[PDB]
């Protein structure tokens, strides 16, 4: 049980790192937040 | 006696958990009661 648990956790630690597929211009743009920051999100909240 | 203090230690750890959960809901508006009072505050000043 100990051996498998350690091995399983080790693999589970590799998903966190972002692969090249994680970023895609068409699928999603990180810069669309500017549209929510350019006089759009008035208060210091996370609702918009 | 060797087990009495273990419950005490978890009580301190658990106590902070509830306090952190309740306060977090206020910062984002999850606590619906707080929002109703807050909007009342804004309306009075603008009307005033």
């Amino acid at each position: 049980t100990k051996a498998l648990v350690n091995e399983a956790r080790t693999e589970c630690d590799r998903y966190v790192r972002e692969s090249p597929r994680f970023y895609d211009e068409g699928t999603f743009s990180i810069y669309q937040f500017r549209q929510t920051l350019q006089q759009t999100s008035q208060g210091y909240d996370a609702q918009a | 006696l060797t087990l009495l203090n273990q419950e005490m230690q978890n009580l301190g750890i658990e106590f902070k958990k509830y306090m952190s959960a309740q306060i977090n809901d206020v910062v984002i508006g999850n606590d619906r009661e707080f929002d109703q009072d807050f909007t009342k505050l804004k309306a009075r000043m603008v009307a005033r």
